[PDB]
């Protein structure tokens, strides 16, 4: 004849997270930047026998 | 095209919790600060005092 009750106390849990972070960065660009690629000589010749 | 579409800032909780009759139960809290700097500057002159 007995009856369950209609729910159970649970217990209760508190929850305490922390999240961090940092960061740094640098960033340099110095000198001189030269050409690498350039012309060079040219020749030709150029002729009518006949 | 014309049909704008929104954004929204949130604040959501969904909670399961039990407790006994008047009493008041936080189920959410957040602290949250945040800094960045960014710095751009010549050489040697940049750091100079004033």
């Amino acid at each position: 004849l007995a009856t369950p009750s209609p729910f159970d106390m649970e217990k209760m849990v508190w929850l305490d997270v922390n999240i961090l972070e940092i960061r740094k960065s640098v960033l340099e660009n110095f000198g001189v930047d030269w050409s690498k690629q350039i012309p060079g000589p040219f020749a030709a010749f150029g002729k009518d026998f006949v | 095209n014309g049909f704008t579409v929104p954004g929204f800032i949130t604040r959501r909780s969904n909670a399961e919790i039990n407790v006994g009759d008047g009493q008041t139960m936080v189920i959410s809290g957040l602290v949250n600060p945040k800094t960045a700097k960014n710095v751009s500057k010549l050489p040697w002159l940049g750091d100079i005092p004033i």
